[PDB]
């Protein structure tokens, strides 16, 4: 995350890291959606032109944390995955469409003080929240700057952007099933996810029932925080169907 | 990076 | 069920410091 703050203890109880075993590292963010089941991008398992093809036991999930780099004895809880479900309409090839997939745990996870699941949204709560001017928030451990890193999970504040200033930012063809976010260059306030940060949470807080909604995916960018550019967020209401229907089936 | 629990 | 209701803020009724800045948003 660029221009972030530290997050506050607690704060993001649903982030997730995704951690490679061997060399053991940050790969990715992701999200805790029930007791067994977290939410990342697609492209933080599978991006060829990367040669990035992870199959389950080259990868943990590490939920509860705060501190990136430290073995945070007696809060976190590190998870093995039972399988990875890619979206079978996943875009590597073109503009990343579709970039979600889900991860089954092993085992369930208690829930605690930093462990807790992110609600999903409802056709409602989408079509009230996914408005141009409002923010929602992101969080990451990712880099601090294209260029470094941060000692502890950082977090940033950003504004939905309309769909035709999202299209007039990039040369990539945007679908339906992304949004963008970001500060125009004119506004005062600047911020980006950058590498690290992909597959975390953009989520909203509703001004009705108090939850935290998870509306978007970091998806892509390109650069960190560049001026008339804005991070792209998979559109995770309009992708709820596939989601519903894997967790009613596995 | 710190180096987790071997058991997992 | 409790999804999205944080042990340590709205299980509290604690804000988080910049949460706010969300609310007003809309
Ligand atoms: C539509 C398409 O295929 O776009 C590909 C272009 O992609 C261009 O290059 C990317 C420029 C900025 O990139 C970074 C430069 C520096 C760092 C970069 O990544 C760090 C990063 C940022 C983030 C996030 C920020 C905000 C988030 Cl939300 S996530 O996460 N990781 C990037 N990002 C990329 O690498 C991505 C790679 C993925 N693609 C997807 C949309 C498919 C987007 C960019 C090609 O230009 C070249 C050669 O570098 C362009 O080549 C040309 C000019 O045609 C490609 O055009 C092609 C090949 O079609």
């Amino acid at each position: 995350i660029v221009e972030g703050s530290d997050a506050e203890i607690g704060m993001s109880p649903w982030q997730v890291m995704l951690f490679r075993k061997s060399p053991q590292e940050l790969l990715c963010g992701a999200s805790l959606i029930s007791d067994r089941w977290v939410l990342t991008a697609a492209h933080c398992l599978l991006y060829p032109p990367w040669d990035k093809n992870f199959t389950e036991n080259d990868l943990l999930v590490r939920i509860g944390k705060h501190s990136r780099t430290r073995y945070e004895r007696n809060i976190e809880k590190i998870s093995m995955l039972e399988k990875i479900y890619i979206h079978p309409r996943y875009n590597w090839r073109e503009n990343l469409d579709r970039d979600i997939a889900l991860m089954k745990l092993k085992k369930p996870v208690a829930f605690s003080d930093y462990i807790h699941p992110v609600c999903l949204p409802d056709r409602e709560t989408a079509a009230s929240l996914l408005q141009a001017g409002y923010k929602g928030r992101v969080t990451g451990w990712g880099n601090l700057k294209e260029t470094g890193q941060p000692s502890v999970l950082q977090v940033v504040n950003l504004p939905i952007v309309e769909r035709p200033v999202c299209k007039d930012s990039t040369r990539i063809r945007i679908t339906d099933n992304m949004f963008c976010a970001g500060y125009k260059p004119d506004e005062g306030k600047r911020g980006d996810a950058c590498e690290g940060d992909s597959g975390g949470p953009f989520v909203m807080k509703s001004p009705f029932n108090n939850r935290w909604y998870q509306m978007g995916i970091v998806s892509w960018g390109e650069g960190c925080d560049r001026d008339g550019k804005y991070g792209f967020y998979t559109h995770v209401f309009r992708l709820k169907k596939w989601i519903q229907k894997v967790i009613d089936q596995f | 990076f710190e180096e987790i629990p071997e058991e997992y | 069920a409790d999804c999205g209701l944080r042990p340590l803020f709205e299980k509290k009724s604690l804000e988080d410091k910049t949460e706010r800045e969300l609310l007003e948003s809309y």
